[PDB]
DNA sequence: ATCAATATCCACCTGCAGATTCTACCAAAAGTGTATTTGGAAACTGCTCCATCAAAAGGCATGTTCAGCTGAACCAGCTGAACATGCCTTTTGATGGCAGTTTCCAAATACACTTTTGGTAGAATCTGCAGGTGGATATTGAT
DNA sequence: ATCAATATCCACCTGCAGATTCTACCAAAAGTGTATTTGGAAACTGCTCCATCAAAAGGCATGTTCAGCTGGTTCAGCTGAACATGCCTTTTGATGGAGCAGTTTCCAAATACACTTTTGGTAGAATCTGCAGGTGGATATTGAT
């Protein structure tokens, strides 16, 4: 099992331009990018949180979907597709 | 020709806008939003798996999340008279939903 | 215990392929979309069940009835999907009752 | 002694499609109320073909607009988000592949040829 | 005709002042004399919803008096949970 | 008549705001909002009752909304550059919370 | 059987109040805020450990129901105070059978 | 034959103020679950203790800090809305006469050169 | 408003990745017959609310005055969108212990009953504090 | 800066409506003993995650130019904040009375329990077919001049 490491750089300038493209953003501030990888990081922090103790709950150690939508469904944002 | 063909700056950002708006695909690459995952659950738990399911579907909350926060940036963006968005819109828009940060 | 083990996994896709056969018998649907409406159809439930639960409760009532129900769909859907999901609720208990 | 008439099910009787029995047993299998009445899942059942008619009914247009034999997320997405109702009730739900509506605000259009007068 | 006077044209009882005096708690400074009627269209968007889950309790008990409780519960379902007036 | 005090705009919008943000009572008449109540109430059904303290009730509930919302609506309009909030502040706060309509 | 039968957890919030501030009353609106506010927690605690329990098909709710879904409600520093003070009062408990 | 020692409540033997038994009573009528373990109870009232004792002490120091021997709701809020994890947990509550937070936004105050 | 490049939409065309269709199996629904619980009809209680009205009252309405805001226009220069290279970094495809059954026996907990006694409604008691005077201090504006 | 004009905070006193205590009592907590449920070890087991490598392949980090957007500056028009009177709707405090929430009893009606019989719904293996991608033209976009 390898550490990992500066890792939220992997989620690429052109691929936030696309997300903002996708909600109708024509032009983009340079200090944007590093702005919206924080807010990233701490939703899914939250969400990971809340998926790894429901899983620790059933004496588990694999995350499925239905525990992600679980999490997801208490902070408001139910996802429809992945089970349930 | 003498000189290349260019646009004009704003018809390229239109032309990218009706394509992503008219396709579903994701938009995120997998492998490193996969490697993050992994990063951020390892601080709480160690020796964790992950099913691949988890992960798309975990992509597919994040981008719907930042999809909406864009589009309620660009509408206080647009409400100052501009066209740029900056970090102060988010700033905003994430006080109004009454979320901490 | 057969030689085979494999579980069992409930779904309402028959239900809604059926409906979709009878609003369009010309076309299908993909298990994605199968799946997305069985969770939706999953999501109004515990909606519901737990909207009745909660008025039985309130007034010291032990059992749920369709009067629950409807007082449920009122208050979570709106205006005229309300009116018509009364309705047709209403059509199936009225042909329930007379068709024993 | 018995008879044992032929078995007729609760869906039949109602005229529906949807399961009436199996949403009794998940009703008492659920922790709702002690008891459930008889004409509570029958209600239920009808309301959600009355939804489930109206969603696919919905993205059924939506598809073949798009000249598409088959129902994908997407198509459902577009359906609910442009009907007021199912948007209120669905405010808060994600579609999967389901994508966003087109939807660009006028100051993002160009000027005109009003630019280009000439 | 017994009681109940047919109610009419009784939103204007919410006075600019009293915006005002929201307003201020808000922490506005200065406010456009076009805001006062959108206030009030908002509020009774806000009300109507309220009261139509409120009275569809009352309808379900049988009961012809609104109690604190149930407006307390229709509010929990608009996530506008109010707290002091029991439960 | 002779040289008259004269406070410069802004002075006291300030001092009514430390004042009611002092204080927690009521800025709303009871009997106004009580016959709004009823009328609303007439439209959907007919010779209703109301106990005094649930009108108490909705009249806390709709001001922590409006001051709610005046709040976000403040910090829409400073981001324009301006001080003074106009409707289409409160079109944006309400659409970003989603109460569309 | 006169003149009616109510309940709430206004005894229990004032010693806790006496222990904590000594020299301290409290009034009766408050009273009903902070009665409000436990069958609120309350509720939320309950239904999410009900819904763990159906999700793991289990018809029981332990202790280990009701932390976890301290866990998953409370934020941050507040959730491993709570969580301390549930554990020392189940081993105490448990401990004077 | 039968000897019946004397009682003892529950939450003296978990050390608690809060009851037990009142609890176990309201989590088998609501539908939570069909059976409740003994132990459920006990974490759920000391939790519910350590959470109004935390409330209880910081709305007293409001009104220490306001020279009021009683706590009234205009303590509470501001208690709530000036920790950072209540005003998480408690982000979509009123509480009613419990007012406002005292806050003006910079840019709105005149400029302080005035003299 | 004609001209070069451009992207994007529109008609055939294929095999393939699902999507539909069809046999066998079985948990799970439904059908009898009893027991056990109920929510609705009727009656009686008394108590919370409603209509209306005589008298302050402090709140609100109109009507004046004006400092200061908004919105529009204009310009320096900085910003980020298009676009050409060539390279990392990603994509797909091979290759090599933990989630889900079955059993158990035993910790834990339902169910009925009796016993004790803690909590709660209400009469007495107490007491912190709104309210009201009054003095001394902090903000404010014109000058 | 200097100084008259208004607000704000504190010190003090006093009657009192709301908060705290003492009776009384009765429905519910708690101990005791049968009988019942299911939870944690312990042993399969099969299947699906984890590294690892190798051959592509294409998206993006770098660097370049240049249209045009932001934000600073000025300033004219108007326009809401502030304040002086006079109406006048809200507040209080009764006075009468009226009908409806709450509780109790009894009931035919309705649902659980327990067993047996029977069948629609799932799982898997066989056919159907709609369309991702590819091929080839035709025409709306955009921009330069």
């Amino acid at each position: 099992r390898k550490v990992l490491r500066d890792n939220i750089q992997g989620i690429t300038k052109p691929a936030i331009r696309r997300l903002a493209r996708r909600g109708g953003v024509k032009r983009i501030s340079g200090l944007i990018y590093e702005e919206t990888r924080g807010v990233l990081k701490v939703f899914l922090e939250n969400v990971i949180r809340d998926a790894v103790t429901y899983t620790e709950h059933a004496k588990r150690k694999t995350v499925t979907a239905m525990d992600v939508v679980y999490a997801l469904k208490r902070q408001g944002r139910t996802l429809y597709g992945f089970g349930g | 020709v003498k000189k290349p063909h260019r646009y004009r700056p704003g018809t390229v950002a239109l032309r990218e806008i009706r394509r992503y708006q008219k396709s579903t695909e994701l938009l995120i690459r997998k492998l490193p939003f996969q490697r993050l995952v992994r990063e951020i659950a390892q601080d709480f738990k160690t020796d964790l798996r992950f099913q691949s399911s988890a992960v798309m579907a975990l992509q597919e909350a994040c981008e719907a999340y930042l999809v909406g926060l864009f589009e309620d940036t660009n509408l206080c963006a647009i409400h100052a008279k501009r066209v740029t968005i900056m970090p102060k819109d988010i700033q905003l828009a994430r006080r109004i939903r009454g979320e901490r940060a | 215990g057969k030689k085979r083990k494999r579980s069992r996994k409930e779904s309402y896709s028959i239900y809604v392929y059926k409906v979709l056969k009878q609003v369009h018998p010309d076309t299908g649907i993909s298990s994605k979309a199968m799946g997305i409406m069985n969770s939706f159809v999953n999501d109004i439930f515990e909606r519901i069940a737990g909207e009745a639960s909660r008025l039985a409760h309130y007034n010291k009532r032990s059992t749920i009835t369709s009067r629950e129900i409807q007082t449920a769909v009122r208050l979570l859907l709106p205006g005229e999907l309300a009116k018509h999901a009364v309705s047709e609720g209403t059509k199936a208990v009225t042909k329930y009752t007379s068709a024993k | 002694g018995k008879a044992r008439a032929k078995a007729k099910t609760r869906s039949s009787r109602a005229g529906l499609q949807f399961p009436v029995g199996r949403v009794h047993r998940l009703l008492r299998k659920g922790n709702y109320s002690e008891r459930v009445g008889a004409g509570a899942p029958v209600y239920l059942a009808a309301v959600l073909e009355y939804l489930t008619a109206e969603i696919l009914e919905l993205a059924g247009n939506a598809a073949r607009d798009n000249k598409k034999t088959r129902i994908i997320p997407r198509h459902l997405q577009l359906a609910i988000r442009n009907d007021e109702e199912l948007n209120k009730l669905l405010g808060r739900v994600t579609i999967a592949q389901g994508g966003v509506l087109p939807n660009i605000q006028a100051v993002l259009l160009p000027k005109k040829t009003e630019s280009h007068h000439k």
